[PDB]
C-alpha cells in the first residue's frame, strides 16, 4: 500500500551533524504514526522518536528533533552532537490506525518498513 | 355589450342637491369603468367625471369638490350626487361604459357604450 | 384591511429576522472568543466515533469513512460502526469497512435493545480495537443504541460523536464539537453544520442555501440562549453520562401506545432538554452531506421532517420552562412559526377569495423584497455571490412544503399513493384554480388607471426578474460554475474508479 523510500548517511566522526529525509509513496490519512528506528550491530531495533501526521510529537532526551513537512510528504529527523554509540543502522517505519488508534513503541504493531541509511 | 339606462332629474333650485343614477346590466358591472358626459344646448359635450374598476375617481374642471361620483356593485349602478349645482350647468346628461382602452379617457371616441341620456332644468 | 396585514406581516418577519441574525452574530462572537482561549494540541477530552447506516452508496460509504480517518484529533478512544444488516446484501458495507480499517466484523444473532442483557459485553469482548456489527434490520433507533453500549465500556471515554453513513468530515470537525463541551458544564449537546455538497440540480441548490441559512440563523440564534432542538444528523455529539441516563426512555417511547420510528434525531434533542442542559451549536465545524434530487422524495422527507416537528413540539413547549428563564426564547419561536403558519394560509386563502389585483401585487413585491434582503445578507455573511439564487426558494417552499405540513396534520389521527401525494395534487389544483378564477374576473385592460398600471408594472417586473434569474441558473448549470469544489473532486474521483 504504501512504500518507505529514505536516503541518506556516510561516515561521520563524533563532532559534526547529519540529516535524515524519509519519502513516502501513498497516503497517510492524517492519522497514521511514523517512527524512526536505529539497529546497533549485535543488538536489537530501539525506539528513537515518533509524530503524528496530524501533529504531536515524542523522543526517547531533546537532542534528537522531528519535522514533517507535510506538503511533499516527507519527513526529516535532524540530529547534531553525534556519539561513537549513537552510530547504528536506522530504519523508517509506519504505523496503522485501522487496527487501533493506541500508540505504541513496539517494533511488531508496525508493518510498513523501510531499509537502512548506515 | 352592456345596456346603460339612466333615472331621475327634474327642476330644482339653484343651489340645491340633485342625484343621477345610471344602471347598466351585462355579464360583469365590475370590470366595466364608466364616465358621465353633458351635453349643452349650444356647446359640444364634454367630460365631467369617471370612475375605474379599481374606485379611481376622476374629475373635471370646476367641478372637484362639487360633483361626487360613486359606484356600487350589489346593484349594479352608478349614481353621480351634485352639489352647490350652478344655473350654467344645465344640460343632458349621458352615462358610458368601457372595458378596453388606452391613455385617452376624456374623448368620446374611447367611450363605445353610451345611454339615452337625461336632460335636468334649473332655474335661478 | 389587506394593506394593514401585507404590512404587519412583513414589518414582523423583517423584525424576527433581524433578531435572529443578531443573536446567531452574537453566538458567533462567543465562540470565537472561547476558541481564542483554546490550547494548541487540544485533546484533554476522549472521543468515540459512532457511524450508522443502511443500504448506503459503495463511494459515498467509503468516502465518510476516509474523511473519519482523516481527522485530526489525536483523542480518539474506537471507532464503532453498526449496521442494520445481518443480509447476504449486506455484506458489501462490512467488506467496505474492512478495505478502510480492520477486519474484526462481529455478525451477533440478537438485539440489544430486544434482549434480556442490554449490555453490549455479551457481543463484544475488546475495546482497543475497532469493531463492526451487523444486526437485523430494525431502525435508526437500534443502530444508535448499539454504538451507545458500545462506547460505555470504559470509562475513559467521555463524549461520543454521531455521524451519518454519508457525512464527509473535515479535518478539524471533530475537535471543534467536542471543544465546547469543555467550555461549560452544563453543555452536554455540540451541534455541528451541515452542508449540502452536490449542487447539480435546482432544488439541491436551493436546498443547500436553506441549510446553510437555517444552521446560520435559527441553530445560532437558539444556541446563543443554549436552548437548540436539533443538534443535526449528519453532525452531532453528545456526553457520555446524559446518553446513559436517556437510553431508557429513548427507546421506551410511547405517544399513542405504538412505537415511534421518525424523529430520530428532534426526539433526542427533546429528552437532553427535558432534564434542563444546555446545548451549544458551532458553525466552525463543517460537514458535506447529499441532499435528493426528486420532488417526490424531497415532499415525502419535509412530510416526515413536519410529522416529527409537530410530534414534538407539545414535548418542547412542556419542558422549556424548566430552564427557567431560559426556554421563552425557545416558546416564542414556536409561537412565531403557529402563527406564522395559519397568517400564511389565511393570506393565501383571503388572496384566493378576493382576487384583487392590487393586494396580489403588493404582496407579491413585499415578498420578493423580503427574500432579497435574506439572499444578500446570506451573501454578505458567506462571501459568495451564488446566495442571490435564494429567491426561487419561495415556489418550491410554496409547492412543496404547505401540502407536506397538510399531509403532517391530517395523518395525525393505489391506497399508498393517495396518502402521500393526493393531498399535493389537490392543493395543486386547488392554487391553479384559484389563478385561473383570478386572471378571469381581472380580464380588463385600462391603461388610465394609476392603480392598474401600477400593478401591470410590479407583475412584469416581477416575471422579468424570474425569467432573468432562470436564465442565469441557466448559464451557470452549462459553465459548471455553480458546482461547489467538492463536488468537483467526488465526480473525478468516480470517474477514475
Ligand atoms: C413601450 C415600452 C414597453 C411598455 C410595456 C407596457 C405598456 C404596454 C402597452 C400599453 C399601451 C396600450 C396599448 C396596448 C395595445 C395592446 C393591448 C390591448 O389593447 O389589448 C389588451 C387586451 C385586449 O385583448 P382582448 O380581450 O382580445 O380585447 C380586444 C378588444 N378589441 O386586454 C386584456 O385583457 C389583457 C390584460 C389581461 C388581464 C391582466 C390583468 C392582470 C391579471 C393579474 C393576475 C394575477 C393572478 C395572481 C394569482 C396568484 C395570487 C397570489
Ligand atoms: C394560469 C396559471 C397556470 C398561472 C397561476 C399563477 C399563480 C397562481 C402562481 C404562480 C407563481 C406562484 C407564487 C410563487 C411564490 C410565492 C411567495 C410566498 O410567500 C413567501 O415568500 C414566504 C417566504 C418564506 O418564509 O420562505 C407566497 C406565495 C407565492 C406568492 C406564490 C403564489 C401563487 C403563484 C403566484
Ligand atoms: O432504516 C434506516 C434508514 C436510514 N438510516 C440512516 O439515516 C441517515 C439518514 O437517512 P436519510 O438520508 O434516508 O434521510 P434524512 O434523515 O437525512 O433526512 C442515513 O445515514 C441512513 O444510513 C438508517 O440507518 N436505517
Ligand atoms: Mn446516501
Ligand atoms: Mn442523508
Amino acid at each position: 500500500q504504501v512504500q518507505l523510500v529514505e536516503s541518506g548517511g556516510g561516515l561521520v566522526q563524533a563532532g559534526g551533524s547529519l540529516r535524515l529525509a524519509c519519502a513516502a509513496s501513498g497516503r497517510i490519512f492524517s492519522s497514521d504514526t511514523l517512527a524512526w528506528f536505529r539497529r546497533a550491530p549485535g543488538k536489537e531495533r530501539e525506539f528513537v522518536a515518533a509524530s503524528r501526521w496530524s501533529g504531536g510529537g515524542t523522543d526517547y532526551k531533546g537532542r534528537f528533533t522531528f519535522s514533517r513537512d507535510n506538503t511533499r510528504n516527507t519527513m526529516c529527523l535532524e540530529m547534531n552532537s553525534l556519539k561513537p554509540e549513537d552510530t547504528a543502522v536506522y530504519y523508517c517505519a509506519l504505523r496503522t490506525a485501522r487496527d487501533s488508534y493506541y500508540y505504541t513503541r513496539n517494533p511488531t504493531g508496525y508493518d510498513y518498513w523501510g531499509q537502512g541509511t548506515q | 355589450q352592456v345596456q346603460l339606462v339612466e333615472s331621475g332629474g327634474g327642476l330644482v333650485q339653484a343651489g340645491g342637491s340633485l342625484k343621477v343614477s345610471c344602471a347598466a346590466s351585462g355579464r360583469a358591472f365590475k370590470t366595466y369603468r364608466m364616465a358621465w358626459f353633458r351635453q349643452a344646448p349650444g356647446k359640444e359635450r364634454e367630460f365631467v367625471s369617471g370612475i375605474s374598476a379599481l374606485e379611481t375617481t376622476y374629475y373635471a374642471d370646476s367641478v372637484k369638490g362639487r360633483f361626487t361620483i360613486s359606484r356600487d356593485n350589489t346593484k349594479n349602478t352608478v349614481s353621480l350626487q351634485m352639489d352647490s349645482l350652478k344655473p350654467e350647468d344645465t344640460a343632458v346628461y349621458y352615462c358610458a361604459a368601457r372595458r378596453y382602452g388606452g391613455t385617452d379617457y376624456t374623448t368620446t371616441g374611447s367611450y363605445d357604450y353610451w345611454g339615452q341620456g337625461t336632460q335636468v332644468t334649473v332655474s335661478s | 384591511s389587506a394593506v394593514w396585514g401585507i404590512s404587519v406581516y412583513g414589518v414582523f418577519v423583517l423584525g424576527f429576522y433581524i433578531a435572529q441574525i443578531v443573536f446567531s452574530e452574537f453566538n458567533r462572537m462567543r465562540l470565537s472568543d472561547w476558541i481564542s482561549l483554546r490550547p494548541d494540541n487540544w485533546n484533554a477530552t476522549r472521543v468515540a466515533v459512532i457511524i450508522a447506516g443502511y443500504r448506503e452508496d459503495p463511494f459515498m460509504f467509503k468516502k465518510c469513512l476516509e474523511s473519519v480517518r482523516d481527522s485530526e484529533y489525536g483523542n480518539v478512544a474506537r471507532l464503532i460502526c453498526v449496521i442494520d444488516g445481518d443480509e447476504e446484501e449486506d455484506l458489501k458495507m462490512a467488506e467496505i469497512y474492512k478495505q478502510v480499517y480492520n477486519d474484526n466484523v462481529k455478525k451477533p444473532g440478537v438485539v440489544l435493545c430486544e434482549s434480556e442483557n442490554k449490555n453490549g459485553s455479551t457481543i463484544d469482548s475488546d475495546v482497543s480495537k475497532n469493531i463492526c456489527i451487523l444486526q437485523p434490520h430494525r431502525g435508526k433507533r437500534e443502530s444508535l443504541y448499539t454504538g451507545f453500549q458500545l462506547a460505555s465500556m470504559d470509562p475513559s471515554v467521555h463524549a461520543v460523536v454521531l455521524i451519518d453513513s454519508d457525512t464527509v468530515l473535515e479535518k478539524n470537525a471533530i475537535l471543534e464539537v467536542v471543544y465546547p463541551l469543555s467550555c461549560d458544564p452544563n453543555i452536554k449537546a455540540v451541534a455541528g453544520e451541515c452542508k449540502i455538497w452536490n449542487t447539480d440540480t435546482i432544488l439541491s441548490m436551493l436546498v443547500s442555501w436553506r441549510y446553510f441559512s437555517a444552521f446560520n440563523v435559527e441553530r445560532g440564534a437558539q444556541s446563543l440562549w443554549k436552548t437548540v432542538q436539533c443538534v443535526g444528523g449528519p453532525l452531532g455529539a453528545y456526553t457520555i453520562d446524559i446518553i446513559n441516563e436517556i437510553k431508557d426512555p429513548w427507546i421506551t417511547q410511547t405517544f399513542l401506545g405504538n412505537k415511534c420510528t421518525y424523529g430520530d434525531d428532534r426526539r433526542l434533542t427533546n429528552e437532553v432538554l427535558m432534564r434542563g442542559k444546555k446545548i451549544v451549536y458551532t458553525p466552525f465545524a463543517v460537514g458535506w452531506s447529499d441532499s435528493p434530487t426528486n420532488v417526490m422524495r424531497y415532499i415525502v422527507q419535509q412530510t416526515r421532517w413536519s410529522k416529527s416537528w409537530c410530534r414534538e413540539i407539545w414535548y418542547t413547549l412542556g419542558s422549556a420552562w424548566k430552564h427557567g428563564f431560559s426556554g421563552i426564547y425557545l416558546a416564542f419561536e414556536c409561537m412565531y412559526q403557529i402563527m406564522y403558519f395559519f397568517l400564511v394560509m389565511y393570506l393565501f386563502s383571503y388572496i384566493a377569495i378576493k382576487a384583487d389585483i392590487r393586494a396580489q401585487t403588493a404582496t407579491v413585491l413585499v415578498s420578493t423584497l423580503v427574500t432579497i434582503i435574506k439572499s444578500s445578507y446570506l451573501a454578505l455573511r458567506a462571501k459568495n455571490l451564488k446566495a442571490f439564487y435564494f429567491v426561487l426558494y419561495t415556489y418550491v417552499y410554496f409547492f412543496c412544503m404547505i401540502p407536506a405540513r397538510i399531509t403532517a396534520m391530517f395523518t395525525m389521527f393505489v391506497w399508498l399513493w393517495a396518502k402521500q401525494f393526493l393531498i399535493t395534487y389537490m392543493w395543486w389544483a386547488g392554487v391553479l384554480a384559484a389563478g385561473v378564477y383570478s386572471i378571469v374576473d381581472n380580464w380588463y385592460f385600462d391603461w388610465a388607471d394609476i392603480q392598474y398600471r401600477f400593478a401591470l408594472v410590479g407583475i412584469c417586473s416581477y416575471l422579468v426578474f424570474v425569467s432573468i434569474v432562470l436564465v442565469i441558473y441557466l448559464i451557470g448549470k452549462i459553465t459548471t460554475w455553480n458546482y461547489t469544489p467538492l463536488q468537483k473532486e467526488l465526480i473525478e474521483e468516480r470517474y477514475l474508479h
